């Protein structure tokens, strides 16, 4: 006589409710972290948004590869329960320590004098690459905030999700997980903006962004502990299926040719192609957008309030479009839904670049909407990222996870951990490498925006050419 | 076609204030690395202040805290606000747009300078 509250069994409810509530808390922290990490490195003194091309390739990329190897080594020395804590607790300690301890000490540990000497000896083109050494502690926060979205959002959660959840519940409640975790963006974006509004209490003296950063990093710990408490509960009071595997345990002792196995497949060879094409294109657009952001919001608090507003808008757009996807998929197909994201990103990016390039003459409409050309660029790039990233979260990520179904059950576990951890940073680092070569070749990033559009078309025209290759092979493992 | 014209220099008492103006033509000042130099008769040209396209400001130790370099994008002008002027600040101040990589100077455009004199 098991009850079926809301038509859903009360035994599965004890498994799904704390799981979507966890993914709510996980994306609540990431919304604070991924917003603060941009406020931290872009609006610092002596740094610009041109640090981002160099942050992602030389700092964020090898630390993601370094974490992959450490997490893979940690997977075969700790239990599944212990592996979750030993990955997520150091994140909680770091962000809590950064708010309360490491950020106030930044003025003591940041070599602002040695970097200003490098800036003169090496010139204006190198403000970006030198800025990594100025605010290296803020650059470490950047990679840790980047690793939260790649490990906690993707590896830690979905690894625990796909373990306790059956295939039938994963087809019914996973779409609800994204819906409830975009309410997290709406609420954490309001949280980022609320705690970014300068108190104006004690206008002189105490840093306004310091009290802002301490309040938010306190929530990151509190909402991060909620992830650990929601994890302790499902593992103690919810029956774990321990579903029987089909393969032997003999696949082991692989640390270097696991990558060779993962690249031998012409299937993962196109999954990774899509996961890099997105990330290359998104970087190519968003680094320029964030340069416009720094030009428009120079103080950390203005930038953080705008990032909170932008996070709320991203949450609402992604909620709407995750509601629309569950009709787009059924009506059209995987191949059309895999075309929507590259096309929307390409069109939004070319519209943004054709406003940075060919909008100066078309200033009449910019003034008509009561804006400056820079504010118009800021809002157009904000819409670019909102549309592209909501499109991702609602069709590309569903298309990605709807392609791992016809595989082995051990290739997928360490394959879409690999794909995430070293293909999202890999794609964004490829885009960042393009942008940083163009920075060191043409001086500023503003001189490089005509060539950003040509490269954007090349990556997208292969993004579609690789989705069709995966489509013609996602269709051929079906009737 | 790049030109820099300086203005605002003049006589002030010790401890007074001035605002040197740099009207630039042929390039946007927000995309440029702008600097203020000063040269007094009998001494070599001395770098005073610098502003970057990112808005980052750098100052010499002798003027740090008293001088402030900024720019107006709409006017395409670079300003040097000189407060608490000492008699040792008397020099011809040059505004300069510049670009270089390590020691290869891609372009280097100067102004004709403006005289700043601090009385005693
Ligand atoms: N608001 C969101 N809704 C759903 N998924 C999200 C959201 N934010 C981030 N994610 C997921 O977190 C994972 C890591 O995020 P990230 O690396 O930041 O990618 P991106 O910057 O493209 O959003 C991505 O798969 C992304 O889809």
């Amino acid at each position: 006589a098991s009850p079926k509250i809301f038509g859903v069994e009360v035994a599965t409810l004890k498994k799904i409710i704390p799981l979507g509530l966890m993914f709510f808390c996980i994306l609540f922290n990431y919304t604070i972290l991924r917003d603060t990490k941009d406020v931290l490195v872009v609006t610092a003194k002596g740094s610009s948004a041109e640090i981002i091309p160099f942050l992602k390739t030389w700092v964020n990329l090898p630390m993601a590869i370094g974490f992959m190897l450490l997490y893979t080594k940690l997977s075969n020395v700790l239990s599944k329960k212990a592996l979750f804590y030993t990955v997520i607790v150091p994140f909680i300690i770091y962000f809590g320590a950064f708010g309360f301890v490491m950020y106030p000490l930044s003025n003591y540990i940041h070599p602002e004098a040695l970097a200003d000497k490098l800036l003169t000896t090496l010139g204006p083109r190198f403000m970006g690459p030198i800025a990594i050494l100025r605010i290296w502690s803020f650059c470490l926060f950047y990679v840790m905030a980047e690793l939260w979205g790649s490990v906690v959002v993707s590896v830690l959660f979905w690894g625990f999700a796909n373990q306790i959840t059956t295939v039938d519940e994963a087809k019914k409640f996973y779409p609800l997980f994204g819906l409830g975790a975009n309410v997290a963006l709406i609420f954490s974006g309001r949280t980022v903006k609320y705690f970014s509004n300068l108190r104006k209490n004690l206008g002189p003296g105490v840093d306004g962004w310091a009290v802002s950063l301490k309040a938010m990093m306190s929530i990151v710990v509190g909402m991060g502990l909620a992830i650990c408490l929601l994890y302790w509960w499902v593992n103690r009071y919810v029956p774990l299926p321990t579903r029987s595997k089909n393969k032997k345990e003999k696949p082991k002792m692989g640390t270097m040719e696991s990558l060779k196995f993962l690249v031998s497949s012409p299937y993962i060879r196109d999954l990774a192609t899509l996961v890099v094409a997105y990330g290359i294109s998104i970087n190519l657009v968003e680094v320029t957008w964030k340069s416009k952001l720094k030009a428009q919001f120079p103080s950390p608090n203005e930038y953080s309030a705008f990032m909170g507003d932008f996070s709320t808008c991203t949450g609402v757009a992604t909620f709407t479009m995750m509601l629309l996807s569950q009709y787009v998929f059924n009506k059209y197909g995987w191949g059309v839904a895999a075309k929507i994201t590259p096309t929307v990103l390409l069109l939004t990016g070319v519209a943004f670049f054709s406003l940075i390039l060919f909008g100066g003459p078309f200033a009449p409409l910019v003034a008509k909407l009561g804006m400056t050309p820079l504010l118009a660029a800021v809002y157009v790039g904000a819409l670019q990222n909102i549309f592209s990233k909501s499109a991702k979260y609602s069709l590309f990520d569903p298309c990605k996870e709807m392609a791992y179904i016809p595989l082995d059950e051990d290739t997928k576990v360490k394959g879409k951990a690999a794909i995430d951890v070293v293909c999202n940073p890999l794609g964004k680092s490829g885009g960042a490498l393009i942008q940083q070569f163009m920075i060191l070749s043409f001086g500023s990033l503003a001189n490089s925006t005509p060539y950003l559009g040509m490269i954007l078309l090349v990556i997208v025209t292969a993004w579609l050419a690789a989705a069709k290759s995966l489509e013609g092979q996602f269709n051929s493992l079906r009737s | 076609e790049v030109q820099l014209v300086e203005s605002g220099g003049g006589l002030v008492q010790a401890g007074g204030s001035l605002r040197l103006s740099c009207a630039a033509s042929g390039f946007p000042v927000d995309e440029a690395y702008m600097t203020w130099y000063r040269q007094a008769p009998g001494k070599e040209r001395e770098w005073v202040a610098a502003i970057y396209s990112s808005g980052y400001t750098r100052y010499a130790d002798s003027v740090k805290g008293r001088f402030t370099i900024s720019r107006d994008n709409s006017k395409n002008t670079v300003y040097l606000q000189m407060n608490s002027l000492k008699p040792e600040d008397t020099a011809v101040y040059y505004c300069n747009v510049k670009d270089y990589v390590y020691n290869t100077y891609l372009y280097d455009y100067w102004g004709q300078g403006t005289q700043v004199t601090v009385s005693s």
